[PDB]
């Protein structure tokens, strides 16, 4: 409600479904999908022009409005950190007679600029850290909302207030110009931005309305990968533990188990950046257990029954749990595909969290029918060796312990039963 | 073959 522009995918196109029937021109250089995602590149013809309807009556000038959208901003090039930090570029422009708003990016900053008839210019921005071992923001879908009052220009991220500027010094802003979606500034030939669900409202939205909107635009039947795109069957993925962020799974040498190693890090000499490597450890692949069920698309849904496979020695291997583990946690068995009575191979994929998340849980069961729970896949510190000094070592494991900890509310984000799946993505190079 | 049987044996060695 109060919505005055609402860009949505429809028949190989973007259209205003606000109910005010704006004209939208998508040029040949914009990539679209039925997931409502669209891509702006460096190309001259990667642009969208939106003309607001001029046969219906709207405000000539206005300073009580809001802009909502999701964005996915690719990681800096390691050898391009100078240009990234310094070179500001517009992504969305709405200016008639040298006044109105624009959205722009300078490296790890997203910037909201107002300009009045007089030419007074005020900005509010949101900067994310590019020294984090694992960023919540770099190359990942997140939710932006910018509200405007007479007093305050606010930026909310994933439903939470983050930045505030005083804009009482600005009285008059023209908000009825053409909205041009286009990368405009000294960008690299390879620069691009993904956006979805771009909306404009004729009101300043409450924090409550922004958080309800974050939760609804986040909800799906289907699970999501590390980047925030839909999780897929038959797709190569690396595995991230949300509970042990700097951990990764590797097949132990001459042993059919998964040892947990520490992620390698950014090794070059830039003082401005640091990250943990993401494209390390075993390459996993998700398979549907059943083909007799209806499987029109390759999208992984909550409560689906899967096999969890990985590649070893140019062969597809599988993750099993031993059937008879008396202990509270056991090392998983990583071995070729095999009908063996001594091991379970069936996983149900769960979402125990009720807040928006990209994490999922992996529940071993007897059969698709059996109603009893064996344990959740996680990580555990096991006794390795020593009598005087005791060596302990992390292994890829199952645990009954997790079954009780997933029931506690608010959901414990720190549990090692919380996994994300990371495919190779052009927006992350290391 | 029983290459899988040699891994099941190594797995049993691994978890005590
Ligand atoms: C710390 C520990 O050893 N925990 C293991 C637990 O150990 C038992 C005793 O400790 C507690 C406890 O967990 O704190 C004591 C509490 O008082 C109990 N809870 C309550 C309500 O009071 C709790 C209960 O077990 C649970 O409530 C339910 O059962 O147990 C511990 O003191 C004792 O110590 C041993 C010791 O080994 C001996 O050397 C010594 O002689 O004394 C005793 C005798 O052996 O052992 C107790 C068990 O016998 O036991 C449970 C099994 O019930 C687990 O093994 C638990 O360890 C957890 O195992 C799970 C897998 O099952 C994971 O491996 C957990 O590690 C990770 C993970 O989730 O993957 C690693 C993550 O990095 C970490 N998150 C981080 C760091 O970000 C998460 C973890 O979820 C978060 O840290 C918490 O939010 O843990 C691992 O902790």
């Amino acid at each position: 409600n109060n919505i005055i522009l609402n860009l949505r995918y429809k028949d190989n196109n973007l259209i205003d479904l606000s109910g005010y029937g704006a004209k939208v021109e998508v040029y040949d250089g914009v990539e679209l999908n039925d997931k409502n995602q669209f891509k702006l590149t460096s190309s001259a013809n990667s642009k969208i022009r939106v003309t607001q309807n001029q046969n219906i009556i709207f405000n000539s000038v206005f300073l009580d409005f809001s802009v909502s959208f999701w964005i996915r901003i690719p990681k800096y090039k390691n050898d391009g950190i100078q240009n990234y930090i310094h070179n500001e570029y517009t992504i969305i422009n709405c200016m008639k007679n040298n006044s109105g708003w624009k959205i722009s990016i300078r490296g790890n900053r997203i910037i909201w600029t107002l300009i009045d008839i007089n030419g007074k210019t005020k900005s509010v921005f949101f900067e994310y850290n590019i020294r984090e071992d694992i960023s919540e923001y770099i190359n990942r879908w997140f939710f932006v909302t910018i509200t405007n009052n007479l007093n305050n220009a606010k930026i909310y991220i994933n439903g939470k207030l983050e930045s505030n500027t005083d804009i009482k010094d600005i009285r008059e802003v023209i908000a009825n110009g053409e909205i041009i979606f286009k990368l405009d500034g000294d960008i690299d030939r390879t620069q691009f931005i993904w956006m979805k669900y771009f909306s404009i409202f004729n009101t300043e939205l409450s924090q409550s309305n922004i958080e309800e909107r974050y939760k609804i635009q986040s909800y799906s039947e289907y699970l999501k990968d590390f980047w925030g795109n839909p999780l897929m069957y038959n797709k190569e993925y690396y595995m991230f533990n949300a509970g042990n962020k700097n951990s990764y799974i590797k097949l132990k040498k001459d042993s059919p188990v998964g040892e947990i190693l520490t992620r390698s890090k950014y090794n070059q000499n830039s003082k401005y950046i640091n990250y943990r490597d993401l494209y390390i450890g075993e390459k996993f692949i998700i398979r549907r257990k059943s083909n007799s069920q209806s499987i029109n698309d390759d999208i992984v849904r909550k409560e689906d029954y899967i096999y969890l496979d990985f590649f070893n020695l140019n062969q597809e291997w599988r993750v099993y749990t031993y059937k008879y583990f008396k202990k509270e946690e056991e090392k998983l068995f990583l071995a070729p595909i095999s009908d063996s009575d001594e091991f379970y191979n069936t996983i149900q994929i769960k979402e125990y969290d009720e807040q928006p998340t990209y994490s999922c849980q992996l529940l071993f069961k007897k059969d698709e029918e059996s109603t009893d729970e064996i344990g959740l896949i996680g990580i555990h510190r096991f006794y390795e060796s020593g009598w005087w000094f005791e060596e302990y070592k992390d292994y890829f494991c199952i645990s009954k312990w997790y079954l009780k900890e997933v029931k506690r509310k608010p959901y414990n984000l720190k549990l090692g039963c919380n996994w994300q799946f990371i495919p190779k993505d052009e927006g992350w190079t290391e | 073959e029983d290459a899988f049987s040699k891994l099941k044996e190594k797995f049993m060695n691994e978890l005590h």
